[PDB]
């Protein structure tokens, strides 16, 4: 069991500004290959989530340009370049190293 | 081979295939998004333009 | 691009065995191995466990014995059953696949099968 420590709690963002949310746990997260297993999620409330960043540093499929957040070591941070109207939704970051899997508390970003 | 090309370590792969006792295939489960997987050539002819 | 779809009973009384089902298209439970999650109502989310398409299973040390994930090779729908249900386990079960097991194509998370545990 790897307890996952999200930071910060909520982001009352203004429209059109660079925003960022960090993600860290009580372990160094690194696979044997050299590619870190970290995911970034986005759940609209009342609806199924979506992935925006996978494998830590990497741009995901079907994902445009504003999300390319990275970091170093065990503390990574998702970056959002432009804030628009559809950015409302609770955000999750997620490891993929070993079982068990612990999702995050959630980041309720809003205007 | 159907497309023009050759393997490397050809005899090593051939010997491990002769010692295989047959081939059991598991679906690797690779799902590809953002690109297409329909590439084909006229060299391979199953019902027309086909590939592996 | 696979398409996930879930179904099952909503109004259920506590203690008895729960039923659930989930239909998928495309991959047809023939290549990749799917997993399961569970949504507490407006609390922290957590993970249930993965099942290899062949049938090998692995789960969360939070809860092992009450959960039984169906394999269902021939029919194109894999299912979930829970025994000894609790009103604390009144949840919004999601049916999906995840990045990190080996496929890097999102989650294709299925719809929320909302369940209520009351007498
Ligand atoms: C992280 O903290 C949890 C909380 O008890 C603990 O169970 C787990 O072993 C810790 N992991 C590491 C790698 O220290």
């Amino acid at each position: 069991d790897i307890v996952m420590t999200q930071s910060p709690l909520s982001l009352p963002v203004t429209p059109g500004e660079p925003a960022s949310i960090s993600c860290r746990s009580n372990q160094s997260l690194q696979h044997s290959n050299g590619y870190v297993h970290l995911d970034w999620y986005r759940q609209k409330p009342g609806q199924s989530p979506h992935l925006l960043i996978y494998l830590g540093f990497n741009r995901a499929s079907g994902v445009p340009d504003r999300f390319s957040g990275g970091g170093s070591g065990t503390d990574f941070t998702l970056k959002i370049s432009r804030v628009e109207a559809e950015d409302v939704g609770v955000y999750y970051c997620m490891q993929g190293l070993q079982t068990p899997f612990t999702f995050g508390p959630g980041t309720t970003v809003d205007l | 081979v159907c497309y023009p090309g050759k393997f490397v370590n050809e005899e090593a792969l051939r010997q491990i295939l002769r010692e295989s006792g047959g081939i059991d295939k598991e679906a690797m489960g690779f799902t590809y998004s953002g690109i297409r997987t329909n590439g084909a050539t006229s060299s391979c002819r199953r019902s027309g333009s086909s590939f592996y | 691009q696979v398409q996930l779809q879930g179904s099952g009973p909503g109004l259920l009384r506590p203690s008895e065995t729960l039923s659930l089902t989930c239909s998928v298209s495309g991959v047809s439970i023939n290549s990749y191995y799917w997993s399961w999650v569970r949504q507490p109502p407006g609390k922290a989310l957590e993970w249930i466990g993965y099942i290899y398409y062949s049938g090998n299973t692995n789960y969360n040390p939070s809860l092992e014995s009450r959960v039984t994930i169906s394999v269902d090779r021939s029919k194109n729908q894999f299912s979930l059953k829970m025994t000894s249900v609790t009103a604390a386990d009144t949840a919004r079960y999601f049916c999906a696949r995840q990045g990190i097991f080996g496929d890097y194509g999102s989650d294709y998370w299925g719809p929320g099968t909302l369940v209520t545990v009351s007498s």
